[PDB]
């Protein structure tokens, strides 16, 4: 899913060429895209910056996710990696969101059995909510840039809520 | 997949985030955004004359498609010739919005040839016809008149990279 | 229909909030309206001298309309007034499409149940046709404001032929 | 689709044998059978003239159709083999309707798709009807062979109106 | 449901006129009826005589039927006149569906909840078939009046064999 | 119902066979069978112009209806006003065939008066377009050339009826 | 399609009118309709008897069909086997009428020999019930009591390439 | 309907081309964009807290609800309840972004009182909940940082009517 | 509700867990399960008696019931009649087994005298086949032939009150 | 379809597994299958005195079903041989129902299609019901065993009535 | 939903009276109901010490409960009491449970939206499994009330991972 | 098919009554009926734990599977995963409940290999899966305490088979 797809998508449920309407949307997309661009590029440039300073903002805010023994915590070597991949997984998908114009690969790749793989693993999903906070805190941004950058973050955070 | 998309997903796969030099490849195709439009508009704005004149010429050059027995005869058949001839183009015109073939080639050109054997179509006449449209499609998107003057000679590329699909899959 | 119900109408299907896709699409048109009431507003000043240009296009391009009897043709004062009449109506309705930014005015004003009155009441869809080209060639309009008031044009002679 | 064809598609929907219904319907077509068949021989026998003829009338009834340069006009010797082709075929249809007992030959080869095709070729359907109206005018038929010939000309009529 | 009804429930269905094919069959319908109405008239001058003898040659093949104890035997005067009454319906039914042109009439008012009845009220279908058989073999019709009151009551034999 | 299945609904709730009068009554109706026939050959044959006859003088006595505004502008509207006239004129030709307004009561004049109240549509507008095509359809029916000369005043008083069933319904 | 519909077909592909020797030929069709109707009526007007007395032959014949095991063994596989043959008797009726094979080809034949071989349903022993309906059919339809007496041995030859054509199928 | 489509619609029923000052209108509107869409994604960005807040805010007020027997006891009900939050909240956002209030009277407050007097939902409570959301919706919509400095209050007052509108429903 | 969850059900709303007096009455309940089960087996197994042996004496006492023009006049219509006393005589049953009336109210009983009175179904007549179907059942469910000896009148007495509660109904 | 069938049906048609109320089911049945395994020993063992004597008992109610020529009847040994044939399937499918616990076997084997073979060979479900009472009164069996047998024998009863 | 509504549900799904089937499956459940019974008095009677032990279990696992600010946690009375009033809420369906034999009331009154209502106000799953252990470990029931117990414990489990 | 239908399937397609040895073996799965309930109880009392401690033990011996580009990456994927563990483990213990892997079979196991081949999913990483569930199922059905001591050994050996099909058919 993304702007381009879905206006080509309306238009081959109704069997017909593309609309002026949908020529307006892409434009709408290419108009947004130069900052949506400059929020990807700077997010990637800062990446492990901001998935460090994420984690740490995670274990401060709830330091028994350091303490308390299970694997579902980062009391372990292994728990501490998997919460700074999660956190990287995040971020790296709000930078498909930003590149492609819309939320299409969050949905597919991380909202889609979010509940459930949170539930199973016993991962709360405010820990989720702190680190996306951080990034929003921190990336720097400025403009629409940060426009567009906290859009994505924020529906990322509602989602988790 | 768009373009834009087609990126995204191969760098999931490896677990990447774009680099700048993927990024910039991206900002090209925006900076491109309004010929593109222009392409797609102009196409889209001329379509019952580009299929009409392509299936017009297409039954001049070849009388036996419309003949008693021929797959054009009768009006039922004559209109679902021409109606997949407007599905080819309506698909092309996606595939030029989205820069990217996927379109086209998921829920258009994958079984054709299979679905025109099938049924008698004959599949080598609907390449003449889509071949006849894409020189007057590109004609038209690359007319110099009533137009901002450029450099368009890249699109038109692409644009006849997917006419020739649809023409190769039939 | 126009863009801004359409992207209302793809999200309530969702049961979501417009997306960010949806406020780009809003925005793209947000962007072309400028031209859209330029092109408006150029062709309802010259309305009357399009519409009766538009008329004679048409008689002269077909001489027969103005000579047979019969209530389908333009050969009595009747018919000259349902004919420009209906171009008014034509001229009418892209002003409207050019207003809201698509083709929905249009598509439920004139386009819906069009072949049945032209087979019913005998018109001929080239008539309307010539008329269309004669408003392109003689509106006068630059730039995107011609792009916009010609794709709209261009519709209806495409729903014609 | 014929009148036989439809008893049996009437019981084949239904699980059943053919109904008594159903058999005097099957009667009730082959008792109208000599008036139609004898309609038909005599439309056959008299084909070219008919047809020849039906042209001469349309062009006479609208005589830009002889002069405006353009395909969709027998103003050239392909465009005139086109109509009286096309006019062949409305009687040809005919004939067979008049074998089968009812439209089924009509609908399937020349009505389904009659509306697209005159739209997309620019031919007007009261062109048509006036060789139909020539073909009434001029069979020479009586009694209930004119009915039958009568009632299928008629259908293409309605058809095209 | 009868021939005309059929008809006319066909042609609504598709939204159209009554079809050429669907006036054969009203014909057909027509051409049939006093073959139908001679086998109604004397069916019904012969009823009671019919009826009777129905009736006996019943409780001839079955002789147990007048003998057994049961509500559901004709042994005792209520049981030999539910038996009378229903043989009449059976030849009512009859002379309906010659009256009007279909079975309709019996598979509304007799056909239709008749394994339930016969198996509720613990009645033989074959004591049914003995009486029809009887009736054929009395009513004295001939040529296509008894053909069609054959094909009426043979219908009700299928139907309970 | 049909005119046979009336008198046999009628006959079965009395538990009847019909009379002898009855029959005879029937059997008058068959023998009428080719006039009825050819009423309704005529009226669908000639079903186009008599609907779009009405229609025109309808909207020439009343432009109301087609300004701006009114119930018949649109071409979405006009196309629902033309169905509606046809959808009736078919009706009562159902009505002719079976001898009995039963199916134009049922399936179209039942109800109708409110769908139209409540949708605005001027049902006396509705009512004057019937009543024109009342006398063009009996004017067709009974038109005297070209048919086996017979005395059909019955039956386009029986038609009369049909047509004036549908005006007061609306 | 019928016997006028396949004519009808075969010259439209050709773009022929039907020739006089041909119309000739459907004629005499129709001259014979009053003998295919009384086929038709005979044979439906008994199908019960024909069906049951044909299926008790054929398990009177082949026990292991109805002993614990066999496959028309149980009321549901003995009801289904019964509906079989009331299916293919009632297509074969509708050939009859229609002068044609093709709607018992199309609508009961194509495919069965396959469907009875993956249910286990023995083939060859449906086709001796067929033909046992065959002789019955036949002589039931040919019984020279109570009808005007002719000759329709042709109709009798034609009827019996029928019940052979579904028991080939099998 | 959208503000354009709005005026449109009036229009087209007087026959009318839009005024020179009626366009003016509309291109205000345009030029207001931005600010529009500002609020638009305020909102929708911040739905889950708004909704939330508020419903902690009415449960916290009126603990009945919660308590057994109230109507937002079980967490069936109190899904719905939440539920029902956000989609006035969302409906509002529609029409924000619509300028007009069609979209949320037509396809939400239509019927709602009704449909809430039925089930024994307290409607005046709903109210409670939908001026809570109003007031942290214009908070938030309203927030002078992180954005161009610029004066939003006829926007504010709108949303404020929307909001209203929801809560009179009910 | 069972009789089980009707108390439940009433506890929720009030908060509060079973008393031990509500516990006991429960337990009370399962205790006496064997006669209830024995209640509703007799029944189901004497169902078609019951119902048929019913009608019969209802149309014995009513044949205006049965002749032409009667309710229960037509196969299908007597089909219909002994269908629903069928249906309540399984609802009743269904009753039973719960230890409560709800499900005979709601899927059966609710609307089912307006349904009658639209339809013309005679419900005091039903009513008094209802009845005679309590007399029967009850014979049949008490029948001290074949069984433990032991007290059923309070269960006797329960099913009175659910066809009485059928007969008020219609 | 047994009672475990049933149980798994129904949490599989939900996505579940098997809830706390089905195991009780499952349960139930357990409990009931002393009984009913105990009917089907007892029926089984006697099972040649049962058919042999089910059958007098329905000719000796039915006499003419030992006298009246034709297929149908029991007047051929033929006929004596399919009838103590039937009331043999009859008993085994009681047996089978009590060691499944419920009516499955008799409802695939025999019930389906019942009327349809009742009809079409002409047999009265009288004649069965009668061999069944027969059973009914003459298996010995006592308490609850002879209820589950009774059970079964008076749902066959049911289906016939 | 209970054994008996669900009995009574799968029989009128099939327009049948209730089968031998449904008849063991309420036998089933009257068989069990001692041992269900049983449990749903003891937990009663010890209402206040499970609730109140459970909750003290919560903290005492998860010490941050009863420290951090926020409406989420047991950090306030209103917390707390929040808290308390939870646990005692999930007791008393458990209870329920037992009394009708099935977990329709916790299904319907408290698994039915608890996903949605743990994520939307922050609380965690595993907080109310810690308190369902304490309740399993500290009732002090034995043999098939403690599994009865145990089961619809286990099921809310089971829901919350 | 449970194992008591199993036999009498088999009975009756030899037409005959089943044994007392039959009657015997049937008696004897009655009796360890207990035994059977409490193993399906053990196993759905414990189903979450079993997948996901089992899932977790998979993933950390084969990580390939989690990271970018393997086929339980994304949380659609993951979740796609853990309910085909789900599913497995919920037809073996309905097989369990039967006696009778045939509900197993036919549900759940016929053509999951190759649906597994064409999606790409590793069938051979599910039967490791699978594997651990077993192992952790039987140690959790066959465990000492709270329970009524005796001998399962026969059960959990049945326990196993289902599994191990399980894990064959993948
Ligand atoms: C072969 C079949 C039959 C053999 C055996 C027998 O010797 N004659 C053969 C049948 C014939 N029927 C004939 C006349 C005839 N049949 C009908 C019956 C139909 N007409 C339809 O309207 C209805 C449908 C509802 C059917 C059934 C009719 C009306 C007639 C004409 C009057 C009659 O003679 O009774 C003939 C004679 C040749 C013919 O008239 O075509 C044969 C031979």
């Amino acid at each position: 899913k993304t702007p381009i797809t879905e206006a080509i998508a309306a238009a081959d449920n109704q069997g017909r060429f593309l609309s002026n309407t949908e020529l307006q949307a892409v434009n709408g997309r290419y108009q947004r895209a130069a900052a949506s661009l400059e929020a990807a590029r700077s997010l990637t440039s800062n990446a492990q910056r901001l998935i460090n300073g994420a984690a740490q903002a995670v274990y401060s805010k709830f330091p028994y996710t350091s303490q308390m023994p299970g694997p579902q915590y980062a009391s372990s070597a292994v728990g501490k990696a998997k919460c700074a991949r999660d956190i990287g997984y995040y971020l790296r998908m709000v930078t498909y969101c930003l590149v492609v114009g819309g939320t299409g690969p969050m949905d597919e790749y991380l909202i889609a059995g979010l509940e459930e793989i949170n539930r199973t693993f016993d991962l709360s999903p405010s820990w989720y909510v702190e680190a996306l906070n951080y990034v929003k805190s921190n990336h720097g941004l400025s403009g629409q840039a940060a426009n567009e950058a906290n859009t994505y973050i924020d529906y990322a955070i509602n989602a988790l809520s | 997949l768009d373009a834009f998309a087609k990126v995204v997903a191969q760098a999931d796969a490896r677990g990447e985030f774009l680099s700048n030099t993927q990024l910039d490849a991206l900002s090209k195709m925006v900076s491109e955004g309004n010929k593109r439009l222009d392409v797609v508009n102009r196409i889209t704005s001329n379509a019952s004359a580009i299929v009409t004149n392509a299936a017009r010429a297409l039954f001049s050059e070849q009388p036996q498609l419309i003949q008693p027995g021929g797959n054009a005869y009768t009006n039922r058949r004559m209109a679902a010739c021409l109606r997949d001839m407007e599905i080819i183009l309506r698909y092309v015109s996606y595939a030029i919005i989205a820069g990217d073939s996927s379109v086209l080639d998921d829920r258009c050109l994958n079984g054709l040839r299979e679905t025109y054997q099938a049924l008698g179509v004959p599949g080598a006449s609907v390449a003449v016809g889509v071949e006849k449209m894409k020189d007057s499609a590109i004609a038209i998107a690359n007319d110099p008149s009533g137009i901002t003057t450029g450099d368009c000679s890249a699109l038109m590329a692409e644009v006849g990279t997917y006419f020739d699909r649809a023409a190769t899959a039939v």
